[PDB]
RNA sequence: CCGGCCGGGAACUCAAAGGAGACUGCCAGUGAUAAACUGGAGGAAGGUGGGGAUGACGUCAAGUCAUCAUGGCCCUUACGACCAGGGCUACACACGUGCUACAAUGGCGCAUACAAAGAGAAGCGACCUCGCGAGAGCAAGCGGACCUCAUAAAGUGCGUCGUAGUCCGGAUUGGAGUCUGCAACUCGACUCCAUGAAGUCGGAAUCGCUAGUAAUCGUGGAUCAGAAUGCCACGGUGAAUAC
């Protein structure tokens, strides 16, 4: 009824913003068809090194990007009060409707 | 009960279910011909029943994607060896003599900063 | 060869052929811009062409039509 | 078997004897034996001479062979009259479209020397 | 010219990241300058703020601002005023709203970028370039610091021709990716040319 | 990288706002099977640097026109100077 | 090969005979990894080989390579100064890796239609030992024996 | 509705977080009873498994004052600034790097199987319709394991071509267009119709690569309004050889 998407840089933290929303909900109202991993999207930045001439130098630089699901299938006016009002992480994204 | 193996080799990966019945051959709903029984490895495929018989005693309906034309021929045939497994660990010795068993390990090499392509050095000459 | 719809030509220019026909040719008459499409309604007449270091007197005529001032006004000499 | 040009080509394929012709190329070639109405991948054997001169019709259509080579002479000669950048060069011998001379313009340039 | 960035090469182990916020492209642009903006105007004002690093985070339309100092009370001013003119126009800048921590630097001897700077400061106070060196490397080794080095670089003193000299004293691994490592960088203006500082700190492992 | 060339650049993004995208939409539509009163065309009259095709796109700290990213909206000179201090979220020297 | 000595990767004897002896013919004549269409060509040439010798496809591939075998072979050797050309007894399991890199290579070098075509010719010429190939085999024993000295 | 498509199903594929696993440790041969190597075992992986990242003190007053910084130096109603047009694209030549070929291991027509990895709102753009076409109009889904770019090509089939400067090769040029953009003359990219050079495998000389490599086949991306045979990435098929 109510899924949030998650993506952070990071990812031994996003999965702590996963297992935190998770947790707020099964102690709370609950139901939650569990945390999905999903494709983590990798960009990547490459680029010449010295600042004059030598192309065949350059560093390959890349951008992790993690994904995370929820879904929480029954949605208990107290796990409404349960995602609000008991979460942070500044460095992960919430997407609450689709 | 469906007695398993799945099997991969370089990008594709093949699953390869088992059950006593003919000699008939399943694969992305396609005969063995229909999808590459008539391209280069047909025997391949049936391979993995040499040592190991068949000619119409167990059956084998699979699935495959990913790959191409051998690498696909590849996950399969290690996934017929892998459900191989039920039939006891008596015939999967001289399946490990086959090769068969192992995994394919090799791996497209990747394109590295400056050169053409993994290994290919742009050509020099000094003056 | 490009325009497909609507064929250009600089507002400036094609006012400084008007104030010519309907007034009578003038000296030779200056405009850079090289890109305009040659029209009709300059036939006869001579436009000076900017190349780099001046402008170049081409007279108009019955088939230069189509073509760019630019296209009668070099810009590289070469000998 | 004469047809259009002066040129008397056949004697394998239809379509590809067609393109002898100095105005034909493949596409006014299989639009000619469709607009005639015959086989494309016939030789003249059996190609009586009443269906040669149904063809030789078709043909007649376009401004081929020697008018072809005087018209497309006259576009050329036309651009040089006109003093432009397109006729300068044709007038210079070298290449037309903008393509570098700096180096590889031997084709419209003819084999280096000196 | 052939080493790799310590720091750099540490980030995904052991070592940090300087802004850890996320977004996604359209803004990851006008967020990247922000941030210089904001590292811009807070290092010309606490110069003589020992400030060490500066942190920058943007939870959802906001944005934070930490900065780790070794003289947080003048960062801080009177009962909380110099915060609130910086806060002030640091949320100005990135136009969200911020707020600002201030996070004290413990033995700022082993701070490099703190270390750097003195070295930095002293060589425009017009110092041995010797001495210094050998006065911060000391002052680590002394708090701990399992290893620390520094090289300066050109016209030192004012040699037309221009040297370096380094100073490693004790173990420096810059291959051990565990290696807990602290390297930082620091410019020196002088009346007769540009001398440039980098100080490795080794702290230990795991 | 020369005030005066970056000065160039902003009143480039001033103008390219201005008059197009807004005023010079006026030709999108003012240019379709819409049949002709030829006025239609005829008004690309207006500042010149108010086209954003003439924005060259700049390393957004030193000016730099080439070796530039959309991403970082810098230099890869710069890009890579930040890169090593984290400054850049997520970004790390990679293999595979 | 300065220190590291190496044993011999091995193919995948023949998707169709059963021999790897074939298997490294295809590989030779292969081109641009295209093993789809290299045995097709040497089929194609072993089944003209195959009905216009009768004698079979094994036995007839045999001989015809039995031919262009080579027994020995000069090796360059830079000693004082000179480049010596030394004779060497060269071993079996090159012997035909020659022949066939000979045999494939001759057959290129031929005016007939197509690949199965020349190739056909090549292993019969070979066959009565009159080829290109052969030839190849003639001219490496006159290279060596001529330094039949040096041993 | 024979469409994972709907119920469901939690197995499998995968997805991405966390784990175990390989240590010359096991038998043996070699070698000083050592180090190590060699072979064998089991095992997905045997001898730093495969690849990357990592580049010591130092050598070339090696490269960068034009990325930026900066000592000194010089211009300052000009060495600064603004605008149009031109130029960096010139063309007797020479050298380097590459792309395309000379062809039947191919060209061509039609049918047809199998990838990976990226990309995206001032964007990717379906569908439909129009146009031979490049494209166009209209319009959905898609911030995206959902939607779009996007029908991989080598390959396999049939058939045709039959060794010819050719049904090989596509330069060059004429003609007519399309899209981007104030603007395609200089100099954009593509298209349709014609056009059809050189080129039948390259002297002296010289370069790459030791395995999923070379060779070959397509695929995406950064830059970017537009502008890739370059560059950076992706998988397909897949060798030869080392005394
Ligand atoms: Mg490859
Ligand atoms: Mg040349
Ligand atoms: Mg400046
Ligand atoms: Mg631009
Ligand atoms: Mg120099
Ligand atoms: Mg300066
Ligand atoms: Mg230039
Ligand atoms: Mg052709
Ligand atoms: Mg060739
Ligand atoms: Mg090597």
């Amino acid at each position: 009824r109510i899924r949030i998407r998650l993506k952070a840089f990071d990812h031994r933290l996003i999965d702590q913003a996963t297992a935190e929303i998770v947790e707020t909900a099964k102690r709370t109202g609950a139901q939650v068809r569990g945390p999905i991993p999903l494709p983590t999207r990798k960009e990547r930045f490459t680029v010449l090194i010295s600042p004059h001439v030598n192309k065949d130098a350059r560093d390959q630089y890349e951008i992790r990007t993690h994904l995370r699901l929820v879904d929480i299938v029954e949605p208990t006016e107290k796990t409404v009060d349960a995602l609000m009002r008991l979460d942070l992480a500044a460095g992960v994204d919430v997407q609450i409707s689709l | 009960n469906q007695y398993y193996g799945t099997g991969r080799r370089k990008s594709s990966a093949a699953r390869v279910f088992i059950k006593p019945g003919n000699g008939k051959i399943v694969i992305n709903q396609r005969s063995l011909e229909q999808y590459f029984g008539r391209e280069t490895a047909r025997m391949v495929v049936r391979q993995p029943l040499e040592l190991v018989d068949m000619v119409e005693k167990l059956d084998l309906y699979i699935t495959v994607k990913g790959g191409g034309i051998s690498g696909q021929a590849g996950a399969i045939r290690h996934g017929i060896t892998r459900a191989l497994m039920e039939y006891d660990e008596s015939l999967r010795s001289e399946l490990r003599k086959a090769g068969f068993v192992t995994r394919d390990a090799r791996q497209v090499e990747r394109k590295k900063v400056g050169l053409r392509k993994a290994r290919r050095r742009p050509q020099f000459s000094k003056r | 060869r490009s325009l497909k719809k609507g064929p250009f030509i600089d507002l400036h220019l094609l006012k400084k052929v008007e104030k010519a026909v309907e007034s009578g040719d003038k000296k030779p008459l200056r405009t850079w811009s090289r890109r305009s499409t040659i029209f009709p309604n300059m036939i006869g007449l001579t436009i000076a062409v900017h190349n780099g270091r001046q402008h170049v007197p081409v007279f108009v005529t019955d088939e230069m039509v189509g073509h760019k001032l630019g296209e009668f006004a070099p810009t590289r000499t070469y000998r | 078997a004469r047809i259009a040009g002066i040129n008397i080509p056949d004697h394998k394929h239809a379509v590809i004897a067609l393109t002898s012709i100095y105005g034909v190329g493949k596409t006014r070639s299989k639009a000619i034996l469709a607009a005639a109405g015959i086989a494309e991948d016939v030789k003249i054997s059996e190609l009586s001479e009443g269906q040669i001169d149904t063809l030789r019709d078709e043909v007649a259509k376009f401004v081929v062979e020697g008018d072809l080579r005087r018209e497309i002479s006259m576009s050329i000669k036309r651009l040089m009259d006109l003093g432009c950048y397109r006729g300068l060069r044709h007038r210079r011998g070298l290449p037309v479209r903008g393509q570098r001379t700096k180096t590889n313009a031997r084709t419209r340039k003819g084999p280096r020397k000196p | 010219g052939q080493k790799v960035h310590p720091n750099g090469i540490r980030l995904g182990i052991v070592k940090p990241w300087n802004s850890t916020w996320f977004a996604n492209t359209k803004e990851f642009a006008d967020n990247l300058d922000s941030d210089f903006k904001v590292r811009q105007y807070l290092t010309k004002e606490l110069a003589k703020a020992s400030v060490s690093r500066i942190v920058i985070e943007r939870p959802a339309k906001s944005i934070r601002v930490t900065i780790h100092t070794a003289r947080p009370g003048i960062v801080i001013g009177k009962k909380g005023e110099d915060v609130e003119k910086l806060r002030k126009v640091v949320a100005d800048i990135a136009g969200v709203p911020a707020q600002i921590n201030i996070a004290e630097v413990r033995k700022p001897e082993l701070d490099a970028k703190l270390v750097a700077d003195s070295i930095t400061s002293q060589l425009e106070r017009r110092v041995m370039f010797r001495r210094a060196m050998k006065r911060a490397v000391q002052n680590a080794m002394r708090l701990g610091a399992k290893g620390i080095k520094v090289e300066v670089s050109g016209r030192l003193g004012g040699a037309e021709i221009a040297r370096t000299e380094w100073y490693r004293e004790g173990r420096v691994p810059l291959h051990t990716l565990r290696a807990d490592i602290d390297y930082n960088t620091s410019e020196a203006h002088t009346t007769y040319g540009v001398i440039g500082v980098k100080v490795w700190i080794f702290k230990g492992e795991i | 990288a020369k005030q005066s060339m970056k000065a160039r650049e902003v009143k480039r993004v001033a103008l390219a706002d201005k008059y197009f995208a807004k005023r010079a939409e006026l030709k999108a539509i003012i240019s379709d099977v819409n049949a002709r009163w030829n006025a239609v065309l005829k008004l690309q009259t207006l500042p010149r640097d108010s086209s954003p095709s003439r924005q060259r796109n700049r390393c957004r700290q030193t000016g730099r026109p080439h070796g530039f990213l959309r991403k970082f909206g810098l230099s890869r000179i710069k890009v890579r100077e930040a890169a090593m201090r984290g400054e850049i979220p997520g970004l790390k020297k990679a293999s595979w | 090969p300065r220190r590291r000595v190496i044993g011999q990767r091995k193919i995948l004897p023949d998707p169709k005979f059963g021999s790897e002896l074939l298997a490294k013919f295809v590989n030779i004549l292969m081109v641009d990894g295209k093993k789809s269409t290299a045995e097709s060509i040497v089929y194609s040439a072993l089944e003209t080989l195959a009905q216009r010798s009768g004698k079979s496809e094994l036995e007839a591939f045999e001989v015809a390579l039995e031919n262009v075998r080579p027994t020995v072979e000069v090796k360059s050797r830079r000693v004082g100064g000179s480049t010596y050309q030394v004779p060497v007894e060269v071993r079996p399991v090159r012997r035909n890796a020659l022949a066939m890199r000979w045999i494939v290579e001759a057959a290129r070098k031929r005016g007939d239609k197509s690949m199965a075509l020349r190739l056909a010719n090549e292993l019969s010429d070979a066959a009565e030992n009159k080829g290109t190939a052969v030839k190849k085999r003639e001219d490496v024993h006159r290279m060596a024996e001529a330094n039949k000295a040096f041993a």
